[PDB]
């Protein structure tokens, strides 16, 4: 069986964080999201999967031509001229995606879960359909798209949300243009008026990790689940509160309070006296002394300063200096940005 | 010999200063470590010949007063006695019905200094101006910003006999850079005016600067003196910020020893920082410009204090910051709390300063400025307070931003 992985298109939402590096290359919990979907994979028995990748194509050429040889799986790139939508991947790749006619796995990078392939092929080849995708119970569908099948519906036609995994057999994959149409929108329309695609519903834990309030909450979650599939994994202490994933090359100064759900990347220096929660500190980030920081995500080479409040979403781009006693709620700063003035408003600092 | 009358006011003057005066009066709230009326006290004492030291206001006479006043008569060797007025007289009614009092034994001449502001107080240098020229009224003027001059009594005066030729309380259009100060040196004749005033009002209360300056200006009886040394009102209850502030930067000059020294194995501090002994800082607690810590105040470690006022009994728990604020009498900021304002003085030289109203709103928002927090507030752990005003005896749990917490 193979696999095809969406990465490339331009991360909007998450856009401070995604100038810098690719949305699959976040370091989500201290391993890069596309790491944890191929991990994932080549656990779950798949030999191939292909990349889609247009946005940001150099960086994803080192990442996964040095990551080929850590996982023992093989990983073809297919890169494009154009950002081709969400289906253009596969009309690219049709020439090796009907290799083998078998029913292949089309990943969301966004999206991070329990991934459940081994039930799902098992669910897939049971109706007999061409397509199957994963769905997810959603206590609130204003926001989100139900599936009978709608986008935006804000109606409550149904409740469970499309969770961003499909196998599609290989009938599909001649049925969809070269040219710029993305396969959820307007491609499962005409497959649910087919009648070929399926809902298979899983037990918990999911999350799309595409905005930065959705990012914390989807570290929330997998720290929970990292607590309960393995607790040897996170940092234990009488200064660590909850669920505090510690990189081994990060270092944490004394009399700190490092709250419940905090993921601090490799190389991070926090100070004597930081109190931080519900944050992601990222690669080098050095928070200094008397902080207190929750619900953030400071990214790469930040400097936080001392008495700095950061709280309410604040999300910090690639080496961002915030300078001694401010205050910052909501601020979602570009990279190569240092703070000197306050801002406790929600804003976007240029 | 001389004496002074400083006007202290009453319950009714210091409802404008309402969350600081809710627990002590007005004039003894503590601007840069000492009370408001002991810096006037300071000045007066120093001057050669002071005899008494007469403080008339409509204030009942409680335990902090008089324990103030005895204080004040033991360390500055004086007399200082207090006027208690049947009514709230006025400006000059009150000096018009104590001139028995005033006059007693005969003064050369006297000083009438309002209790609300903050200045250096140059009344030897007044004194040298009155013993060459010998005039009923001198009046201590500053120059001021064209636009913030509007909001102040106004002199237009004559620039080589300096007579004030023009005087009006608050005008809507421009009229002068010099501002009146509050101070003044009255000689004996200067109570026959307001007798006149008294006996028009029969056809009590008199007003000095409406019924008085605004009167006689011109007709050769009122007179300027000129400085610009330091100088302040103090009418809100975060005026008293800046008039710390001010008194902070005099004390390199008069009172050195209050200042705070950096002394490596201590407290690091910036700037202008006076600590009263009874209060423990910790070492790692960075004190930053303009902070002045009250008796009794336990400030903890990590704790970052700059331009600040933390009154008598207060505590800072681990790791705060508190800026541009005003800590109670006995109020409580737990760990990692950050209680935040924002800088706004009085100015009268500053062309963005505020008018200094009553109205602390401009249409539902309150406008940014000092943070107060009333006595015996418990602030909690983790928690933030910007740009608020907190009432006395509340404990919080929740952060607060520009919202006045009843
Ligand atoms: N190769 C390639 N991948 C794409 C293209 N368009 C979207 N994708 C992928 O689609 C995947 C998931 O879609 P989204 O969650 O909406 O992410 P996105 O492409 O960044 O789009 P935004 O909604 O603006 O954030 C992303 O990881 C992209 O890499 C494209 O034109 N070419
Ligand atoms: N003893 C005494 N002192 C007073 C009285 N009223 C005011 N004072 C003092 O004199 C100062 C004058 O304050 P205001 O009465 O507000 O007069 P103003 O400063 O000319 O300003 P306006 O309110 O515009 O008239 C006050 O700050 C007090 O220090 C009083 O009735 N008795």
């Amino acid at each position: 069986m193979k696999a095809l992985i969406l990465v490339g298109g331009y991360g909007t939402r998450l856009r401070p964080l995604t100038l810098s590096t690719p949305k699959p290359l976040v370091d989500f919990c201290n391993k890069p999201i596309l790491l944890h979907q191929v991990e994932a994979l080549a656990a779950a028995g798949v030999d191939h999967v292909i990349l889609a990748v247009s946005y940001m194509s150099q960086v994803l050429e080192k990442e996964m031509k040095a990551q080929e040889q850590r996982l023992g799986i093989r990983i073809s790139m297919s890169h494009e001229e154009e950002p081709l939508g969400t289906a253009g991947p596969l009309a690219l790749a049709r020439d090796l995606l009907s290799e083998t006619a078998d029913p292949f796995f089309v990943l969301n990078s966004d999206v991070i879960c329990d991934f459940p392939f081994q039930a799902m092929v098992q669910f897939h080849r049971h109706h007999g359909q061409e397509g199957s995708i994963l769905v997810t119970k959603v206590e609130e569908p204003s926001k989100y798209g139900v599936v009978r099948f709608v986008e935006k519906p804000q109606v409550f036609v149904s409740n469970k949300i499309n969770a961003g995994m499909y196998i599609l057999s290989p009938a599909v994959l001649q049925r969809i243009q070269l040219q710029p149409t993305s396969i959820e929108k307007e491609v499962f329309p005409i497959m649910a008026k087919e009648g070929q695609l399926y809902a298979m519903e899983l037990q918990g834990f999911w999350m799309d990790i595409g905005q930065p309030k959705d990012f914390l909450t989807g570290m929330c979650l997998f720290l929970q689940s990292l607590r309960q599939k393995q607790p040897e994994r996170l940092c234990s202490g009488p200064g660590i509160v909850g669920n505090v994933l510690v990189d081994p090359s990060a270092r944490i100064g004394q009399n700190c309070s490092i709250g419940p759900n905090v993921s601090l990347g490799p190389g991070v220096v926090v100070e004597d006296g930081v109190c931080i929660r519900r944050c992601t500190v990222l690669r080098d980030a050095r928070i200094r002394s008397h902080s207190w920081l929750e619900s953030c995500i400071v990214g790469w080479r930040c400097r936080v300063g001392q008495w700095v409040r950061m709280e309410n979403v604040t999300v910090l781009g690639e080496d961002v200096i915030v300078n001694d006693e401010l205050y910052l709620n909501g601020a979602s700063v570009l990279p190569h940005k240092s703070i000197g003035e306050s801002v406790p408003e929600p804003r976007i600092i240029m | 010999m001389l004496k002074a009358v400083i006007l202290i006011g009453g319950p009714q003057k210091g409802t404008r200063f309402r969350p600081l005066s809710f627990e002590v009066p007005k004039p003894l709230f503590p601007v840069a470590g000492v009370p408001m009326i002991q810096h006037h006290i300071e000045a007066c004492a120093q001057v050669p010949g002071m005899q008494e030291i007469l403080l008339i206001g409509f204030y009942q006479p409680d335990e902090p007063l008089t324990q103030f006043l005895e204080a004040a008569q033991q360390e500055f060797n004086l007399p200082v006695r207090y006027l208690q007025e049947f009514a709230p007289l006025g400006t000059g009614g009150g000096l018009y019905h104590f001139r028995d009092q005033i006059l007693a034994g005969s003064p050369e001449a006297f000083f009438v200094l309002n209790a609300d502001v903050c200045s250096d107080f140059p009344l030897s240098a007044m004194l040298e101006a009155h013993r060459r020229q010998r005039h009923p009224f001198l009046l201590l003027g500053t120059t001021a910003n064209r636009t913030q001059s509007l909001n102040y009594g106004c002199i237009v005066e004559n620039p080589q006999t300096h007579e004030v030729l023009h005087y009006v309380e608050k005008p809507s259009t421009f009229i002068s850079d010099i501002i009146n100060c509050g101070i003044y040196l009255f000689s004996p004749e200067a109570l026959k005016p307001l007798r006149d005033v008294f006996q028009r009002n029969q056809q009590g209360t008199i007003r000095l600067e409406q019924d008085v300056f605004s009167a006689l200006a011109g007709q050769g009886q009122i007179y300027v003196h000129l400085t610009d040394g330091i100088w302040s009102q103090i009418k809100s209850a975060g005026s008293a910020l800046y008039a710390s502030r001010l008194y902070l930067s005099r004390y390199q000059d008069t009172h050195p020893e209050r200042l705070a020294k950096h002394t490596p194995g201590g407290p690091w501090i910036r700037g202008n920082v006076y600590i009263h002994p009874t209060a423990k800082v910790a070492p790692s607690a960075v004190l930053g410009p303009n902070v002045s810590i009250g008796k009794g105040v336990t400030v903890g470690e990590g704790v970052r204090l700059r331009e600040s006022i933390v009154l008598h009994g207060a505590t800072l728990q681990e790791h705060t910051c508190v800026l541009h604020s005003i800590v109670g009498w006995g109020s409580t900021v737990g760990r990692w709390a950050r209680v935040e304002g924002t800088p706004s003085d009085p100015n009268p030289n500053d062309p963005r300063a505020r008018m200094d109203s009553e109205s602390l709103f401009k249409d539902g928002k309150l406008l940014p400025a000092i943070t107060i927090l009333g006595c015996r507030v418990r602030i909690p752990a983790e928690v933030l307070i910007l740009n608020s005003i907190v009432l006395p005896h509340k404990e919080l749990s929740r952060s607060f931003t520009n919202q006045i917490i009843l």
